[PDB]
């Protein structure tokens, strides 16, 4: 479907028109559904925006800004949904278009297709040279209208005598088609015809074909496999002949406007719908690898507000003002962004830089749900040792198509993740780091969940240079690569280990503490027994059930410092297994006979 | 208002005497009809003008075996057919013969499901008159019609006021009204001849305006005076931030309307219906005061204990010996319970044995039923039904032939006993041909029932001048002489104290008996060690801490049997004081 | 061009090296003009090749 993302700018640029030109190319070209908003700005009368004919939605709002091109080419564009309003207000804002001393400037809008929007106004100003604004029924197109819709030129004429007067040209291929103010009374939606038997489905938005679900130009509410619906088919269906509610097949799960078969592994399973986090008063929680949510019982696990969710949903990034609401948590619901403005202070506003001692707090950070943004870091802070216990990170949220990225710091020698497992889904992108110096040794294929995952890595400091001039990585550690310097930033070992550090072997017959191998972690056996002399085995496993040799005496399976006697009593030997003691001592016990009771 | 019907189909009436007063509670004061309407065996001038509220009909409409002259369903305007008589016919007129004159349906304009049968009907004129594919609907155009010519009256001439003669009866308003076959364009329903009166797609039964809001009947859901397809849901899915919402216009699903909240019996589903029955995996959960809802098991879910009607006691005509085993243990049952003829009597073609007052026995720990309970024979030992003495609520989902949750018929029952009994959810009582009982006429009725159409109906038990001439009355103990039965343990209410489920006048403070401490209506023993004493505090409380006297062996802080083995030991004064060795 | 060149006590507003302008008229708006290797309404993160 060819699905492409919006820029996000509002009226700014890049300084160079020739580059804001060829931006707009990259970002729309080719492009038929538009997440986010359509913002063409600042380009130049010479320009081709022929490119723009293939786009047929906008999710956003649609901004038309100080241009002093001639046409729109947007024949293709039917629905503007407007889930973003240009001001808070507007869903299509055309204005000043023309140059101030001379004659070029926007002269048709070239809108044909347009026939509806979901959401917010239409704001029209200040355009010297447009004909066509003017002259269009402008609540035919917008849904909710409100008595916004601002509409403000000269010798424009008259459309064709053939035409209903209501046009967005100057010939008779240009009238506008009314689909809603003219229309049989019974209608709930949009029409075919001026008649009854000519009005279509109530779920279809912007124009029909023919009366069923099927037949429609585009769809509101949800789109199950080619019908357009108000939601996907659920797990059971209700019965008002028995009054029971009776299970049904055929059941799709919810996900992003569409219905399908199967929920994405990166989303939680809820009511037959995917979502990126589940409500308060329930639990997620992982059966047979599928991730799903269940009611909460006793106290539940909480995840924190990510930037950009919950109350950080108006953040742009982690700064010195926000930073305190990460003290605790283990679990970001959300977005990790961190930049310039951030690390460095913005002095437009009240918030000052932050201390290089307050990012300390997310050390206590398991899981980031969302993806991880880094552009820019403290001066002389050289690592990401913040973070050394971060498990997984992204795969519900993505930045374009990456999950980590990291662009342009210089003052970082070494990554330092040491608990790094896996990145759920979503791209790499590490670039410029001139001082990064182990990022080349790093086989990332063990880190991506699926064959459909790349890393993009260039020009950061050359491998050879660093190799030959500089650090590599330890030497029990794998051809699977190192985080960093020494025995404890391995991604994974020969010989063994013990909780984050690579050693060459466990004490198991031979130091002050002993061990079991353990496959490749090693263990410490219970310390009540005896540590063994001439290279012999201290411990078959774990446990007081495990020593190879008692220093003192035993019980059942076991060596047994102490035995439980003054409970009822129970008799010791100091070299041989405990004894049950005889009925009736009171006092003390010497034995299991009658004599032994003190 | 909304009513539920009876489902009896042709069957005889189970009270004869009773029937008219059944049909009066069931319909009076409501405008639609959950289930079937079924009118049958009415007597010569029946009083029937309670009919004239009923617009719907959700199952089909019975006139069977009637000797009255008219029935005033004229009001009625959809019939929808989601059940059908003998599986075809949504309208059934059969037998009624001095019988039914005229059908008078004069705002009946769709029947959505079936066909239309009338048979055997003398007097009745005007079945011939009618275009019946007028009332049939579009997409269910199934139209299976048996129509009776036999006609004994000599029939009057249709009203020339009726353009197409086409007459319900003899009075110029009794003249068809086209809805479908008057219309050019491809409209299920119109009001005119025009493309103007053409009305909206989810209209039935006629309309008064092209919109939504202008039809004479909703074609699925009545949105509170607004037709739609679908009840908005409690829970919306925000298409862009990708997370599940509350939706403050959500509505629950109930019957073919959509409502706020559903009524007292109804147990609540989390995907915003209402229903009779828990979907799999679930539980009942009375999460407020006076309601019910489903909600998941997080493990697997507890062995439900089923009575008749469902599961594998669906098909299983009553309670008997090759069956009564499973109700062990249960303090609540997923269904209905019946004891008739063979239940306590044998079977040589089931070679089972008759129950026994002892296997009864396995109800003593019963305190819910979700459907209802049928007793028509009962062991001639048995004064009372005191076997269910714990059971505090009947629901009434399920019912005794659609209209009855409590039936007792033809029973040698002296008193009813039943005393923990509160709630009748649902249906009504009756209680006919018991010559021996007598505590019917003092139970407080109006208590037990939770709604409009409930009542007790009653005939044939023992006379009320019977019962006094033996001095069969309700204890003097106990509010305004509302008993259960006889004695001091059937009242419903004590005035004063309750002892062992006795009312009494004393609570043992000061008498010769062993003393006991006073509660709110009831009276518990002192601790045996405690000295009797005339001090309403000195022997009393629901501890030994409370005692102010002891009769031996008092450790300080309270009195005990014994000085306890720090050890302690009796003093000279008999009081406990620490040992010299532990 | 129907832009105006923003106040000094309000030229802080554009970070990254950005220009900041004003539109001639009414509220008011404004608009940054952004580096070749920099983007956002404010220039507030960078432009990224792939
Ligand atoms: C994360 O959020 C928590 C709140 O949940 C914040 O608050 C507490 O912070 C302290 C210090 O970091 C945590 O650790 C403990 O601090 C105690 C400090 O003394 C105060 O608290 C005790 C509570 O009983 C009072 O008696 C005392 O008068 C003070 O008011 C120490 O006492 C604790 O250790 C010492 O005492 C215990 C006593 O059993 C001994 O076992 C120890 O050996 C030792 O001698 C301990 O260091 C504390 O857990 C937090 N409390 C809560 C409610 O959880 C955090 O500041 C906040 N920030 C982060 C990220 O830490
Ligand atoms: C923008 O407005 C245009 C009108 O200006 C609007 O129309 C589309 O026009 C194209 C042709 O330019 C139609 O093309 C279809 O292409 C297929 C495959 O080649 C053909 O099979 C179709 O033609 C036949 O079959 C149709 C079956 O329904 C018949 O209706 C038709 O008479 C032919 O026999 C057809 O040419 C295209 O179908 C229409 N659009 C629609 C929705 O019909 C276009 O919709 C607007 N832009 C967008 C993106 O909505
Ligand atoms: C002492 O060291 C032992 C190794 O030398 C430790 O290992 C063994 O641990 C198990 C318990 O985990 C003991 O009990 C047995 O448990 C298995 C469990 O079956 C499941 O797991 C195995 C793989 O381990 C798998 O093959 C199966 O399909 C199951 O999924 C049971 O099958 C047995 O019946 C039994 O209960 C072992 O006895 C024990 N090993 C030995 C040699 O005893 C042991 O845990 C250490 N500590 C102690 C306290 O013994
Ligand atoms: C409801 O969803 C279905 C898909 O499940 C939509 O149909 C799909 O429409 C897209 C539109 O881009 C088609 O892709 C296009 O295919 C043509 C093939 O010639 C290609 O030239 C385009 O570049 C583009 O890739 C896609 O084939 C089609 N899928 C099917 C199964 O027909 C449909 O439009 C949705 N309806 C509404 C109203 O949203
Ligand atoms: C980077 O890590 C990936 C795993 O994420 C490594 O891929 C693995 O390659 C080995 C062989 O080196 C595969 O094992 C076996 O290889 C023999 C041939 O030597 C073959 O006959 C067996 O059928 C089997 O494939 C292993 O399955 C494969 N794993 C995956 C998930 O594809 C890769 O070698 C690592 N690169 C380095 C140099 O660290
Ligand atoms: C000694 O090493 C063995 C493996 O050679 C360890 O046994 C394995 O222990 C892990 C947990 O550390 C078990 O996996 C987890 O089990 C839970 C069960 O609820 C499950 O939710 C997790 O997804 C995960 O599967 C693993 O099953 C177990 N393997 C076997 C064969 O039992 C053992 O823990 C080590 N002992 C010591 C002292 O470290
Ligand atoms: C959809 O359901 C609503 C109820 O939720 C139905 O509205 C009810 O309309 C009837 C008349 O058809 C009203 O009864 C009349 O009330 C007046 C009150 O002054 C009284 O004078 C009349 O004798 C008669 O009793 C009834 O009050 C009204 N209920 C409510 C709550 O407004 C509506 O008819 C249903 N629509 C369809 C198409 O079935
Ligand atoms: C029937 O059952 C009710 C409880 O449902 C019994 O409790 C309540 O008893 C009091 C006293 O007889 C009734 O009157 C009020 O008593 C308080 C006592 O402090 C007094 O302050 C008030 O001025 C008033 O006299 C109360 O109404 C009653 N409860 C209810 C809900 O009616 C009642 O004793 C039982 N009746 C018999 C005769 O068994
Ligand atoms: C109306 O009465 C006529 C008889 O007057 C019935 O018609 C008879 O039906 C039987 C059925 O076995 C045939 O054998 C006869 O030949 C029929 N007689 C005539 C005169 O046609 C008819 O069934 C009656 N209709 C109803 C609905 O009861
Ligand atoms: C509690 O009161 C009873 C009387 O109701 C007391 O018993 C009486 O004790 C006197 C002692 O002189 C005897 O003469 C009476 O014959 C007793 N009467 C009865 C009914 O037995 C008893 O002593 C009182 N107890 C206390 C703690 O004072
Ligand atoms: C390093 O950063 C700290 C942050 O507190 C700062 O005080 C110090 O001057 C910096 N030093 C260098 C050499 O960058
Ligand atoms: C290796 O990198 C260091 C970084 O300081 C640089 O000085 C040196 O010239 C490099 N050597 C080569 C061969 O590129
Ligand atoms: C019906 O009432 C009429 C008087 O209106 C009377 O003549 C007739 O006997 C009554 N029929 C019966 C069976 O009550």
């Amino acid at each position: 479907q060819s699905v492409c993302a919006g820029t996000e700018n509002k009226l700014s640029s890049l300084s160079d028109l020739e580059q804001q030109y060829r931006a707009l190319r990259k970002y729309y070209e080719n492009c038929e559904v538009v997440m986010g908003n359509l913002e063409i700005t600042s380009i130049e009368h010479n320009r081709d925006l022929s490119f723009l004919r293939s786009v047929r939605e906008v999710t956003g709002y649609v901004l038309v800004a100080l241009n002093q091109f001639r046409y729109l080419p947007l024949e293709n564009l039917r629905i503007i949904r407007g889930t973003k309003l240009y001001e808070d207000r507007y869903a299509l804002a055309i204005f000043l278009n023309y140059r101030k001393d001379g004659n070029f400037g926007l002269q048709e809008l070239g809108l044909k297709n347009l026939t509806e929007i979901l959401n917010g106004g239409v704001y029209v100003d200040q355009n010297k040279f447009l004909c066509y604004a003017d002259t269009i029924h402008w609540q035919d197109i917008v849904r909710n209208p409100w008595p916004l819709t601002l509409v403000s030129s000269s010798g424009c004429g008259r459309c064709h005598k053939s035409c209903t007067g209501r046009c967005w040209g100057p010939t008779e291929n240009h009238c506008q088609t009314l689909t809603r103010t003219v229309c049989a009374e019974q209608c709930d939606g949009r029409c075919y015809g001026p008649y009854v038997s000519d009005c279509c489905h109530r779920e279809c938005a912007g124009g029909c074909s023919g009366p069923k679900d099927t037949d429609c130009f585009a769809c509101m509410n949800f789109n199950d496999s080619g019908a357009c619906v108000t939601q996907c088919p659920q797990t059971f269906v209700y019965n008002p002949t028995t009054f029971q509610l009776e299970h049904n097949f055929n059941a799709k799960y919810t996900y992003g406007a569409f219905c399908v078969k199967k929920c994405p592994h990166n989303f939680v399973v809820d009511s037959s719908s995917c979502v990126r986090a589940c409500p308060s008063s329930k639990m997620e929680v992982e059966e047979n690898g599928i991730k799903m949510c269940k009611p909460c019982t006793d106290i539940c696990p909480k995840a924190c507000d990510g930037i950009g969710t919950g109350s950080l949903m108006s953040a742009q990034t982690v700064d010195s003002s926000n930073i305190d609401k990460f003290i605790n948590c283990t679990k970001i619901n959300g977005n990790l962004i961190f930049l310039v403005t951030g690390i460095h202070g913005d002095p437009y506003n009240a918030i000052e830089a932050i201390d290089p001692e307050k990012l300390n707090v997310f050390r206590t950070v398991r899981e980031i749900t969302g993806f991880l943004n880094i552009q820019s870091w403290p001066p002389n802070m050289t690592d990401f040792s913040v973070f050394s216990n971060l498990v997984t990170i992204g795969g519900r949220v993505l930045y374009s198509g990456l999950s980590l990225l990291i662009l342009k710091q210089q003052g970082i020698t070494s990554l330092q993740f040491q608990s790094l497992k896996e990145i759920s889904a979503g791209n790499i992108y590490i670039t410029d780091n001139s001082n990064l110096c182990y990022y080349h040794t790093i086989n990332w294929t063990t880190l991506f969940s699926t064959i459909n995952q790349r890393i993009v890595i260039r020009d950061n400091r050359k491998a050879e240079n660093c190799t030959a001039e500089g650090m590599v990585c330890n030497h029990l550690c794998s051809s699977d690569g190192c985080w960093g310097p020494g025995p404890d930033q391995c991604l994974s070992c020969r010989r063994f280990s013990r909780g984050r550090i690579c050693i060459e072997s466990c004490n198991l017959y031979d130091g002050e503490f002993r061990e079991f191998e353990n496959g490749s972690i090693c263990v410490e056996c219970d310390p009540q027994c005896e540590k063994m002399e001439d290279g012999l085995l201290t411990c078959h496993g774990p446990g007081p059930d495990n020593c190879t040799k008692c220093s003192h005496f035993k019980d059942g399976p076991n060596c047994v410092e102490k035995c439980p006697d003054g409970l009822i009593f129970k008799y010791a030997d100091p070299d041989r297994e405990c004894h049950p003691c005889h009925p009736n001592c009171t006092q003390g016990c010497n034995g299991p006979t009658s004599h032994d009771c003190i | 208002q909304v009513c539920t019907g009876t489902d009896m189909k042709l069957r005889l009436p189970a009270s004869p005497e009773t029937h008219l007063d059944m049909l009066r509670h069931l319909y009076q004061g409501c405008q639609v009809v959950q289930g079937n309407l079924e009118l049958t065996y009415l007597p010569t001038n029946a009083s029937l003008s309670f009919l004239q509220d009923i617009q719907e009909v959700q199952g089909y409409v019975l006139i069977a075996h009637n000797q009255v002259r008219q029935v005033p369903l004229q009001r009625l305007r959809i019939v929808r057919g989601t059940q059908l008589f003998e599986d075809n016919y949504a309208l059934a007129v059969l037998d009624n013969g001095g019988g039914l004159r005229e059908l008078q349906l004069r705002s009946l304009t769709e029947i959505l499901k079936g066909g239309v049968l009338i048979q055997r009907n003398p007097q009745l004129c005007y079945q011939d008159t009618i275009l019946w594919k007028d009332i049939f609907h579009k997409n269910n155009q199934l139209a299976l019609t048996l129509i009776d010519t036999n006609r004994s009256r000599a029939c009057h001439p249709c009203s020339p006021m009726c353009k197409g003669s086409r007459c319900w009866g003899e009075s110029s308003e009794d003249c068809q009204s086209l809805t479908r076959t008057v219309c050019a364009g491809g409209c299920a329903r119109c009001k005119g001849p025009l493309p103007t009166d053409c009305c909206h797609e989810q209209c039935a039964a006629g309309c008064t305006g092209p919109k939504h809001s202008d039809c004479l009947a909703c074609l699925h859901f009545n949105h509170s005076g607004i037709c739609e397809l679908h009840c908005p849901a409690l829970v919306t899915y925000n298409t862009d931030t990708f997370e599940s919402m509350p939706n403050p216009e959500g509505r629950y699903t109930f019957g073919a309307s959509c409502v706020t909240a559903c009524p007292y019996n109804y147990l609540s589903t989390d995907v915003g219906s209402c229903t009779l029955v828990c979907p799999l995996h679930n539980q009942e959960v009375t999460a407020e005061d006076g309601t019910q809802r489903c909600e998941k098991c997080s493990k697997p879910c507890a062995r439900v204990c089923y009575g008749l009607g469902m599961e594998h006691l669906r098909e299983v005509r009553a309670v008997t010996s090759a069956n009564i085993q499973e109700f062990a243990g249960c303090k609540k049952i997923f269904g209905s319970l019946a004891f008739l003829p063979e239940s306590f009597d044998g079977d040589p073609a089931s070679n089972t044995a008759p129950l026994q007052p002892e296997q009864l026995q396995v109800f003593e720990t019963l305190e819910e039923i979700t459907g209802y309970l049928y007793i028509s024979a009962w062991p001639d030992s048995l004064p009372d039904l005191s076997v269910f003495q714990n059971l505090q609520v009947i629901r009434g989902r399920i019912l005794h032939n659609g209209a009855y949750s409590l039936t007792l018929q033809g029973l040698g029952i002296s008193w009813l006993g039943l005393r923990s009994l509160r709630e009748l959810g649902s249906g009504l009582a009756l209680i006919h041909h018991n010559t021996h009982l007598c505590f019917v006429h003092t139970v407080p009725w109006d208590q037990l029932f939770r709604n409009p159409h409930q009542a007790l109906l009653h005939t044939a038990n023992r006379p009320e001048d019977e019962c006094v001439g033996e001095g069969l009355a309700c204890h003097q103990l106990c509010a305004r002489g509302h008993c259960w039965g006889p004695g001091p343990t059937q009242c419903v209410n004590c005035s004063q104290f309750l002892r062992g489920q006795e009312c009494v006048e004393e609570c043992r403070v000061l008498q010769g008996l062993p003393r006991e401490y006073v509660n709110a209506r009831h009276c518990l023993p002192c601790h045996p060690e405690c000295q009797p004493q005339n001090g309403s505090v000195t022997c009393f409380g629901p501890e030994a801490d409370q005692c102010v006297a002891c009769a031996h062996y008092k450790d300080p802080p309270f009195c005990v049997a014994r000085c306890p083995s720090i050890w302690k030991f009796p003093d000279e004064e008999g009081a406990c004081q620490p040992c010299p060795i532990n | 061009s129907h832009l105006v060149k923003c106040a000094e006590k309000e030229k802080t507003f554009c970070v990254n090296g950005g220009e900041c302008f004003m539109v001639k008229d009414l509220p008011s708006r404004y608009l940054c003009k952004c580096p070749n290797e920099f983007t956002g309404d404010r220039c507030q993160n960078y432009v990224m090749a792939s």
